[PDB]
């Protein structure tokens, strides 16, 4: 209060000093299901090349 | 001349060469995505299917049509999303904020004060001080609620105000 | 079965009125009980829609296609520029089990018909790039909107139980998004596909233009009404 008002003595009243806000805790990543794999096993595990 | 006894140099080796092309046509193959888990009722940030933003996620009763992926309200602000896996409607609320004010009787009289957080629920203040009061104007810390009534010394709001007797 | 059937059928193409048909959801956003103004490609209200009762027609920038069909004689669509093996071409057919989509360089017959005895329309098929199979799209009214932009081919659709006898009704109904294709192509002209047994099809074609519309979203996020923004001073 003294710093914002720039004085060593403060008169009776109510004064607005600063702002308040909540901070985020963690992060969340969401994405659709993993499906429709690229066929690589059949080629790499193929008997005949 | 592949034979079982031919040494390392003559062994039959199967070789596959993979080449990647990224022509001007839209991409069709990509790697995994590695989605994380879900939390609720906490101020967190998120990137739902590439849509980023912070806030708190709650359960919502809005009913999407089967083809929307999210929703926004007037003035173009996103309000709801649909999780790509469970396919349910979640609601987004910005994390709380406000201003702080100090009530003092004057340095001439004393030097103890009370604090008011404007428009903030009395659940996430932090820090303890004294008993904490919840008013229509916000949350107040450092004053005692009484049942009497007097004139108004230091107006606080919503029909209540404070004075020094303690505060 | 590359056979010819007719040479000069009913030539004069009729004209009729569009009224207030051809509205589709322009995005995947949910809105509830709100008015929203958007600028995009639409079919102007009370426009002149061409009635056919079957040549190659221009695509321009987008196409609205309508059919008061029964027993689904129409089968599919063909898109391209040169309509031969020298350039990309897109083919869509709908048989009794699964709608089929292909992107190849065919040699379509000059009178490509399916008939029953998935060939008889193209004399060749090579260098195929994209394939797709899904559930088939189809006294019924079938409305479709075809758009192509940013290497993406968008298809919107709607089916309606129609009781009127001759032409489009005086009603309102939005079109849901159906399919998107991430394939680059330069469609400029197209053609309709019919499968007639060896022994005269009525449909409507309209074109899209860029303009602004006002849309009303009800509580459940469904478009219930719209206003064209250049029809008359009251609309402005
Ligand atoms: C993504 O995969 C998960 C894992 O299987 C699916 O979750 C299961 O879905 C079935 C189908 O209804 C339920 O019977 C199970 O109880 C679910 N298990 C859970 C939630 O742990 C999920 O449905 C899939 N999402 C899709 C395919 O969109
Ligand atoms: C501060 O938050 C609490 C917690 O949500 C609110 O208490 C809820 O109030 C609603 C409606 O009054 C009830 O349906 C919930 O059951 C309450 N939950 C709990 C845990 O008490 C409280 O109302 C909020 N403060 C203000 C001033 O609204
Ligand atoms: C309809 O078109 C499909 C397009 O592939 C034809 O092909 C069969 O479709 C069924 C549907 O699942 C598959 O089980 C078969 O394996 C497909 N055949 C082949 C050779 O792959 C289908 O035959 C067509 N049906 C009719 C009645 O025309
Ligand atoms: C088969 O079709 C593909 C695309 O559908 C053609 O790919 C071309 O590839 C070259 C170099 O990779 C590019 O410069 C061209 O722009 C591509 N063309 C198109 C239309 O995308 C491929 O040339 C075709 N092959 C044959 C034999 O026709
Ligand atoms: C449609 O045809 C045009 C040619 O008129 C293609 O535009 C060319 O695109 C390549 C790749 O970016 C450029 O290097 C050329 O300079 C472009 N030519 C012109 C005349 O602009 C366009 O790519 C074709 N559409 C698709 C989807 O391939
Ligand atoms: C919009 O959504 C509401 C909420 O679901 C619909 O109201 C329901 O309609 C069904 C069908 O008649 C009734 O069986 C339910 O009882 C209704 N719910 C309630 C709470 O009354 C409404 O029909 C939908 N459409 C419109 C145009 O409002
Ligand atoms: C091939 O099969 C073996 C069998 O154990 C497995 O260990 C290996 O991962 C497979 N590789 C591919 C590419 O599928
Ligand atoms: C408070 O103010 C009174 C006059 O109003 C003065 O006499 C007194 O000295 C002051 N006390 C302080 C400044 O501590
Ligand atoms: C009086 O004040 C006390 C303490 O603030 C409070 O608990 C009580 O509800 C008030 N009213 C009565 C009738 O006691
Ligand atoms: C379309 O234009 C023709 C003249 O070319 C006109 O006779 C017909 O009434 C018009 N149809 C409309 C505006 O629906």
């Amino acid at each position: 209060t003294k710093c914002t008002l720039k004085s060593f003595t403060v008169e009776k009243g109510i004064y607005q000093t600063s702002n308040f806000r909540v901070q985020p805790t963690e992060s969340i990543v969401r994405f659709p299901n993993i499906t429709n794999l690229c066929p690589f096993g059949e080629v790499f595990n193929a008997t005949r090349f | 001349g592949f034979q079982p006894t031919n040494g390392v140099g003559y062994q039959p080796y199967r070789v596959v060469v993979l080449s990647f092309e990224l022509l001007h046509a839209p991409a069709t193959v990509c790697g995994p995505k590695k989605s994380t888990n879900l939390v609720k009722n906490k101020c967190v940030n998120f990137n739902f299917n590439g849509l980023t933003g912070t806030g708190v996620l709650t359960e919502s009763n809005k009913k999407f049509l089967p083809f929307q992926q999210f929703g926004r309200d007037i003035a173009d602000t996103t309000d709801a999303v649909r999780d790509p896996q469970t396919l349910e409607i979640l609601d987004i609320t910005p994390c709380s904020f406000g201003g702080v004010s100090v009530i003092t009787p004057g340095t001439n009289t004393s030097n103890q004060v009370a604090v008011l957080y404007q428009g903030v629920n009395c659940t996430e203040v932090p820090s303890t001080g004294s008993n904490v009061f919840q008013t229509r104007a916000g949350c107040l810390i450092g004053a005692e609620h009484v049942n009497n009534s007097y004139e108004c010394d230091i107006p606080i709001g919503a029909g209540i105000c404070a004075s020094y007797q303690s505060i | 079965q590359c056979v010819n059937l007719r040479t000069r059928t009913q030539l004069p193409p009729a004209y009729t009125n569009s009224f207030t048909r051809g509205v589709y959801y322009p995005d995947k956003v949910f809105r509830s009980s709100v008015l929203h103004s958007t600028q995009d490609l639409f079919l102007p209200f009370f426009s002149n829609v061409t009635w056919f009762h079957n040549p190659v027609l221009p695509f321009n920038d987008g196409v609205y296609f309508a059919s008061t069909e029964k027993s689904n004689i129409i089968r599919g669509w063909i898109f391209g520029t040169t309509l031969d093996s020298k350039t990309q071409s897109l083919l869509i057919v709908n048989n009794a089990t699964n709608v089929v989509i292909k992107v190849c360089e065919f040699q379509f017959c000059n009178d490509p018909f399916l008939d029953v005895y998935e060939s008889g329309v193209y004399s060749s098929a090579n260098n195929c790039t994209f394939e797709y199979v899904s559930q088939p799209f189809l006294k019924n009214l079938r409305e479709f909107v075809f758009k192509n932009i940013d290497g993406y081919f968008k298809i919107y659709s709607k089916h309606t139980p129609i009781n009127l006898v001759r032409d489009l009704p005086q009603g309102f109904s939005a079109l849901e998004p159906l399919v998107d294709l991430p394939i680059g192509i330069n469609i400029t002209r197209f053609q309709t596909l019919l499968a007639l047994h060896r022994s005269a099809a009525a449909y409507y074609v309209g074109y899209l233009q860029p303009r602004t519309f006002l849309l009303k979203y009800n509580e459940n996020g469904t478009i219930t009404d719209a206003v064209d923004c250049a029809l008359d001073p009251l609309s402005e």
